[PDB]
């Protein structure tokens, strides 16, 4: 957030002025079955990437391979 | 521009085992060809924002 | 191997004192029995290995197959299926176009834009216009999102 | 002791000789030096790290035993050998295969071995210099065709622009001053001759083709 | 429904796609090689019925070695089979899918034939975003064979 | 930040004033019925899992 | 002011569910035709492009390719130099650029 310009006075997240904050989820049951980390690797590039490839096949039959 | 570019919605895959519904829910669901469109934002999972109605569980921070 | 002993000091009769000589023995001893099962394992690690080079030409004939497909046009790797009902994909467009429309406020700082003091200043008068009030804004086609 | 110590010893040979013989009896600091650094069997030279290997190997074997060494849930579906009333026999095979699967412990550790990492979020992160991004990069991106087909598009029309550019400045010397500076001329334009000077025409300063 | 097609031209041996023709004929093709399977296990039985039915009550072959007697069901299941497929296929099923086929365009080798299903397109903003195969990186054309025609 | 030492947690309801509409004697009436309370809740959870 | 605020355009409805905040629907919603449905719907118009659209396409496609460019000066030199000398005004209402 600093390297996208704008700085930063203080530190932390337990904001003092008009802002909503975010306490870590309590380590018990009650929240724990509710909520669960964020898991990066389940964020994904979109499968429709792999349907680019569909020009491959095409130019190869064109050229003849 | 860069706040806005980032509310654009990343996609984020509906298996998910950490949330015991959606394990046992999951182990009934009919996998289905989703066939291509023309596009390449095909939102065919759930997408990576708090407010989405199948992401809510999950704790952005 | 003989190992030099500065004599400082004079070593234990290996009659007398057996016990200190006896570590360093063991030790080989153990390492000698490790070695036994390394070289009876030789057929049959060596059958895994034999089947993973015979196994590996299966392998290139099914990726070629799976991604080439029957007649080169392309195989299951252009699949792609999805557990969502046709209700939580037309939503999660319409979530799409919502984060599209969905700006903040107060947009960008004024003072890092080109002042109209300054234009005068230059050459150049600006004219003032008015606000647009008619517009109203949408989201476009599905393949842009 | 172990063979790894046993080839120090034999490239040391010399340098035992130099440090025990010679330094380590002496007096005075080059004898303390000397038996400081003396060259022998280690003391205090075992491994721990060997040594856990084997305490772990030893005791997760033991387990292996048990859990592989199960009766059969077939044999026990007959009714006939050893087994009449057995309510929890398809339990039998759960242990084995639990056993079976941990060959893959390793094999599969962290996220980026049990997929394509350059496909997922966290691969971004990394390649960043580990600095956070926003959870739609992987999206926002431009197409690595263009990147690449467009680098060699502009090499392969930058050598017929090469061959043209010579053309021209070809054509040109052989132009009059008059032509040179009337030709591609604003038309407000009064031409106006200059003295002439001796200019080079040379196409690279630098003696290059 | 994927299934790639052997026609003849007269002389011509040609080949196409169930992709390349109207979805309402698909089906009608994709019912015929469903009943392919019944016709063919179908026969199987009768193969096996009336070979063990001769193997046992003819005391002439009852009278060898299994490994005879079983060579013959065994020849004789899998030859039922095959057997039902060509009367299913030469009856009318082989004439009719080439008759369904009328107006789809065919190709004369086998590896020329597009799947329909797995050719790239775009959505066209200049045509009311329909889906097209002109897509900007297309040089010359598709150029199939002929129309086939029965 | 009535039970803590040292609070400057200042914008959390300590330079406010906060009045309420429940019985005085707050620490002898109403705080130890909030502690009654969790001994039935606890003591009923137990006789139950148990 | 507020860090996580947001200025949307479109009507959203929240959920009422505690513990938890998220959007659980779009006001008046409809539901367009499946992946299916619009798979079959593409196959046609990819199958009659495919049988009756390609002839003449060499030449609508260089005009395509032309109209492209940048300044309209280099897009009269496309068309005369790449195809056949053509006309502006007559492959724009070729192409439908033309009111
Ligand atoms: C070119 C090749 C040449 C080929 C020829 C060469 C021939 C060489 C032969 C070599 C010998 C091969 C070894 C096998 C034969 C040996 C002969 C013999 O007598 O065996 C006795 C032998 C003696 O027992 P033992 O020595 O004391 O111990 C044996 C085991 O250690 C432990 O024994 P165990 O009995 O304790 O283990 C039991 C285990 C054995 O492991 C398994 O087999 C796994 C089974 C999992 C699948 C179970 C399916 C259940 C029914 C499904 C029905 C639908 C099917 C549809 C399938 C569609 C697929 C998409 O199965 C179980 O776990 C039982 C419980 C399973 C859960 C039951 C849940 C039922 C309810 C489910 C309801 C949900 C659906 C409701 C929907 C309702 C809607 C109507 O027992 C065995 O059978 C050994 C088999 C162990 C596996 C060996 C495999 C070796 C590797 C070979 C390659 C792999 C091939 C196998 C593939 C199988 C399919 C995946
Ligand atoms: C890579 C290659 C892969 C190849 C794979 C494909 C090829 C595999 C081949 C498999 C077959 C190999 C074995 C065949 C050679 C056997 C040669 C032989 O010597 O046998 C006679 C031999 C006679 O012994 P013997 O004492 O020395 O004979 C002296 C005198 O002849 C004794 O004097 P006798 O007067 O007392 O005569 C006794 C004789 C009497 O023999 C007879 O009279 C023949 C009667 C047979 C009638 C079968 C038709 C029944 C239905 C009739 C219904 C009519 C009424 C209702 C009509 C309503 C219509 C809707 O005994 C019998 O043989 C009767 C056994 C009855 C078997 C019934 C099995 C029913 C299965 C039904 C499903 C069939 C599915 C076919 C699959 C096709 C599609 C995949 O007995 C045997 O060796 C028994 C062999 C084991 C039986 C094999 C049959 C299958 C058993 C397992 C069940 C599997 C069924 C399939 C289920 C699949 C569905 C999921
Ligand atoms: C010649 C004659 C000369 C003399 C003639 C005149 C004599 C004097 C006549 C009296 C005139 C009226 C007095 C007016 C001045 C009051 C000034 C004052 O400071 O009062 C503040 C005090 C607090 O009021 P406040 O601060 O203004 O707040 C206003 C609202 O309360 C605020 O509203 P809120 O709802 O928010 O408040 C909640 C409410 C909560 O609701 C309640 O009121 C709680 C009630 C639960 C307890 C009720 C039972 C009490 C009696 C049990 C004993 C039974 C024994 C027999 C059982 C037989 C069964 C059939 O109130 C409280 O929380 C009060 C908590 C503070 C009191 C608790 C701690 C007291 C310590 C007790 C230890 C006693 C040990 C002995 C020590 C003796 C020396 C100090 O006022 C009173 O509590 C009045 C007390 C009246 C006496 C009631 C009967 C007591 C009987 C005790 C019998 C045992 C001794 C036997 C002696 C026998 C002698 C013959």
């Amino acid at each position: 957030t600093l390297r996208a310009g704008k700085n930063i006075e203080g530190s932390g997240q337990v904001h003092f002025g008009y802002h909503d904050q975010k306490w870590g989820m309590p380590a018990i049951p009650m929240f724990q079955l509710m909520y669960y980390e964020l898991p990066g690797n389940s964020i994904v590039v979109n499968p429709c990437r792999n349907q680019n490839y569909r020009l491959y096949f095409e130019m190869r039959k064109k050229l003849g391979i | 521009a860069t706040r806005w570019y980032g509310r654009q919605p990343g996609h984020l895959l509906r298996a998910d085992t950490y949330w015991i519904p959606n394990l046992v829910s999951q182990r009934f669901a009919k996998h289905q060809p989703a066939h291509w469109d023309g596009t390449q934002n095909m939102p065919i999972f759930r997408l990576a924002d708090p407010k989405h109605k199948d992401s809510y569980m999950v704790q952005f921070r | 191997p003989k190992i030099v002993n500065p004599q400082l000091w004079p070593n234990p009769n290996k009659l007398r004192f057996a016990d200190l000589y006896k570590y360093q023995g063991v030790e080989m001893k153990k390492i000698n029995d490790s070695i036994k099962n390394y070289k009876a394992a030789k057929f049959y690690i060596g059958g895994i290995l034999g089947g993973c080079l015979v196994f590996k030409f299966f392998i290139d004939a099914a990726v070629d197959k799976y991604i080439f497909g029957e007649n080169g046009n392309g195989g299951k790797f252009l699949e792609m299926q999805t557990i969502n009902s046709n209700y939580d994909y037309y939503y999660n467009r319409q979530f799409q176009r919502m984060r599209y429309l969905t700006e903040d406020p107060a947009g960008d700082d004024p003072l890092q834009k080109t002042k109209d003091e300054h234009l005068v200043d230059l050459g150049f008068i600006p004219k003032v216009f008015g606000a647009n009030v008619e517009v109203r804004k949408r989201a476009p086609h599905d393949k842009y999102l | 002791m172990n063979p790894i110590q046993k080839a120090w010893l034999k490239i040391l040979e010399p340098v035992s000789y130099v440090i025990n013989e010679k330094m380590a009896k002496r007096t005075g600091i080059i004898g303390k030096l000397g038996r400081f650094f003396a060259i022998g069997p280690r003391e205090y030279g075992v491994h721990p790290i060997n040594r856990m290997f084997i305490f772990m190997n030893r005791k997760y074997m033991a387990f292996q035993a048990v859990a592989l060494h199960r009766y059969s849930f077939v044999k026990s579906l007959t009714h006939n050998g050893f087994h009449m009333l057995r309510v929890f026999r398809h339990f039998a095979f759960v242990l084995p295969a639990t056993v079976l699967a941990g060959l893959g412990l390793f094999v599969y550790w962290g996220d980026d071995n049990k997929c394509y990492s350059p496909d997922r979020f966290p691969y971004l992160k990394k390649r960043a210099g580990d600095m956070a991004l926003p959870l739609n990069s992987l999206n926002q991106r431009t197409s690595a065709h263009y990147i690449e087909i467009n680098a060699i598009y502009g090499a392969e029309m930058m050598k017929r622009y090469h061959k043209v550019w010579e053309n021209i400045i070809e054509e040109r010397s052989k132009a009059t001053d008059q032509e040179k500076k009337t030709r591609y001329a604003h038309p407000s334009y009064q031409y106006s001759p200059l003295p002439v000077v001796s200019i080079p025409n040379v196409l690279n300063p630098l003696n290059l083709q | 429904s994927n299934i790639f097609l052997e026609l003849q031209d007269g002389d011509k041996t040609v080949y196409t796609h169930t992709s390349l023709i109207e979805e309402s004929k698909q089906e009608q093709i994709q019912a015929i090689y469903d009943k392919v399977p019944q016709w063919t296990n179908g026969g199987r039985f009768l193969g096996f019925w009336l070979s063990m039915e001769a193997v046992n009550r003819v005391q002439s072959v009852a009278k060898l070695p299994i490994y005879y007697r079983a060579g013959i069901v065994a020849t004789s299941t899998l030859l039922g089979g095959l057997v039902s497929s060509l009367v299913f296929w030469k009856s009318g099923n082989e004439n009719q899918v080439a008759k369904l086929a009328n107006g789809a365009p065919v190709y004369l080798k086998k590896w020329e034939v597009p799947e329909l299903s797995k050719l790239y397109f775009f959505l066209d903003d200049d045509n009311n975003f329909k889906p097209s195969l002109n897509h900007h990186a297309v040089t010359q054309g598709r150029q199939y064979y002929k129309i086939y025609q029965h | 930040n009535s039970a803590l030492i040292g609070s400057e947690n200042q914008s959390d309801s300590m330079n406010e004033l906060n009045t309420n509409f429940s019985m005085t004697y707050y620490i002898l009436t109403v705080l130890p019925g909030k502690f009654i309370y969790w001994i039935y809740e606890i003591l009923h959870t137990f006789f139950v899992v148990c | 002011m507020q860090n996580t605020t947001n200025i949307v355009h479109v009507p959203v409805h929240m959920g009422h569910t505690h513990y938890f905040d998220y959007i659980d629907s779009f006001p008046k919603l409809k539901e367009g035709p499946t992946l299916e449905e619009n798979h079959i719907t593409n196959q046609k118009i990819l199958r009659e492009q495919l049988i009756s659209g390609q002839q003449g396409l060499e030449q609508n496609l260089c005009l395509r390719n032309c109209f492209k460019l940048s300044q309209k000066r280099y897009i009269e030199f496309c068309l005369d130099r790449k195809c056949g000398g053509a006309d502006f005004q007559r492959a724009a209402t070729i192409l439908g650029y033309t009111k």
